[PDB]
């Protein structure tokens, strides 16, 4: 499990938790999140996220 | 031969360029900016201290590197001084540039406030990375900052500057923090959070004068308070940059008037981001700007596309009191009711039918963002 942070607003996606209301299950890896998915807080693409821990 | 010309290397200009380059990799692209042209996310300016970043730490890429990624020529420290819509060109002093289509992504300008005294010019706006660098330069080794303004931007800086070790005095003539955006009760909780960090508020007065006194400055407020400080941040607010568009005969209102396709009143000129008023909606945030870049890219590449804003809640970056606010869309009325207690407040706006159309959430109550978002109406119907 890894944490990915939006380089634009600081939104943290946590692989351990997922985003079940998006809806993305707990334990979903960053690569297995749909390509079209955007940051819920600022709306940038997956390209603007970086793995922090 | 004829380039797409984008004025701006903010998030609007760079995201448009990127979204467009997925669609057209042949047409020449020219980007023009008055700043150093470095890629960086403006939202992060208000978190620099808590992340122990300086200005250079916030830069993600040099303009030369962006120029390679986007197959573009990028002119940095270059001020566009006019638009000539009748001849499809723009001015840079006494040099000109022809365009195929022009994109105005040149943002918003800080709101000035009148100040007297022999130090009346020592006010530091923070509206880009170079501003942030000039503020950090002036703040090194200092203790006290006076901050003018009490909106979202002023509140974020006051929070970060306090975490960074500075003692803040916030001055604003408005009656609450984040007026217009925020229900009084939730504003009160946010203000309390910031005070808990040591921020001192002066709501009602203005800065009358600023004078050099001993080791630094003395700020004389309009109510007669004298506040010793080392420097002053001017974060009163922002208004879209319209001067050059209006002089060129483009329709302006609050910002540059564009339709849902982002086209101005003139053929071959578009506008997006902080400078643009999209179908009556000038929204100085990233979410609508991203929707606009995606749609305008399509149009520029020959696939006429429109934006249609869904709900776009605002996430305010005040760690001392977490806040998410979604004001009701324009043309909609409802009653406000304050649920929760203390710092964990849930203020809901409901129409006559009982449906949640707007909200403000503080403290713990921000967790229920996602459930409330599903009920929300769009900013565009
Ligand atoms: C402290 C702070 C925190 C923020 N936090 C958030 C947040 O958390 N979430 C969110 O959604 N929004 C946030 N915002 C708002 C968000 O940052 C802006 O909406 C967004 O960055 C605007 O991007 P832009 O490209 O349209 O404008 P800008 O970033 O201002 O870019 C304008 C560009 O045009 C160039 N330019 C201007 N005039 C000329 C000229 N005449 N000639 C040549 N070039 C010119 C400038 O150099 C610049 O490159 C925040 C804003 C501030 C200041
Ligand atoms: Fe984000």
């Amino acid at each position: 499990m890894r944490k990915w942070q939006c380089v634009v607003c600081g939104f943290i996606y946590d692989e351990a938790l997922g985003l079940p209301e998006e809806g993305i299950p707990a334990g979903t890896r960053w690569e297995d999140i749909p390509a079209d998915w955007v940051c819920p807080d600022c709306g940038v693409g997956k390209i603007d996220f970086e793995m922090i821990e | 031969r004829a380039p797409l010309v984008i004025i701006g290397t903010g998030l609007a200009g760079y995201n448009l360029a990127r979204e467009w380059r997925k669609l057209d990799g042949e047409t020449p692209l020219l980007m023009i900016t008055a700043d150093d042209g470095r890629s960086y996310s403006k939202p992060m300016l208000s978190t620099g201290f808590s992340k122990n970043k300086d200005a250079d730490g916030l830069a993600m890429a040099e303009p030369g590197a962006m120029a390679e990624q986007l197959n573009a020529r990028i002119l940095t420290h270059t001020r566009v001084t006019g638009i000539d819509p009748g001849h499809q060109r723009i001015w840079i002093g006494e040099e000109e540039v022809r365009y195929r289509d022009l994109v105005l992504a040149w943002g918003a300008e800080p709101i000035r406030v009148p100040v007297e005294g022999d130090a009346q010019d020592a006010l530091y706006p923070i509206n880009d990375l170079e501003d942030y660098a000039r503020f950090r330069q002036a703040a090194a080794g200092k203790r006290r900052v006076l901050l003018l303004g009490a909106g979202l931007i002023g509140c974020e800086f006051a929070n970060d500057l306090s975490s960074g070790g500075y003692q803040l005095d916030v001055v604003a003539p408005c009656e609450q923090v984040m007026p217009g955006l925020l229900h009084p009760a939730a504003a009160k909780a946010v203000q309390a959070g910031l005070e808990g960090l040591g921020v001192r508020f002066h709501l009602g007065p203005v800065l009358a004068s600023l004078k050099k006194a001993g080791e630094g400055l003395e700020a004389h407020l309009s109510d007669g308070e004298v506040i010793p400080c080392d420097l002053v941040v001017s974060a009163v607010g922002l208004r879209p940059r319209t001067e050059l568009a209006f002089a060129a005969g483009l329709a302006v209102n609050r910002g540059i008037v564009v339709d849902r396709s982002l086209r101005t009143s003139h053929a071959n000129i578009y506008a997006l981001g902080d400078c643009a008023e999209v179908d009556g909606l000038n929204l100085l945030y990233v979410m609508p700007l991203m929707a606009c870049a995606r749609a305008l890219a399509q149009t520029l590449a020959g696939n006429p596309s429109q934006v249609a804003y869904g709900p776009m809640p605002v996430t305010v970056k005040t760690p001392a009191c977490p806040l998410v606010v979604s004001p009701p869309p324009r043309g909609m009325d409802g009653q406000w009711l304050v649920e929760g207690s203390g710092t964990d407040l849930k203020v809901l706006c409901r129409d006559t039918a009982g449906r949640v159309i707007g909200y403000a959430l503080t403290g713990a109550a921000v967790n229920e963002k996602l459930a409330l978002n599903k009920e929300l109406p769009g900013l565009m119907a």
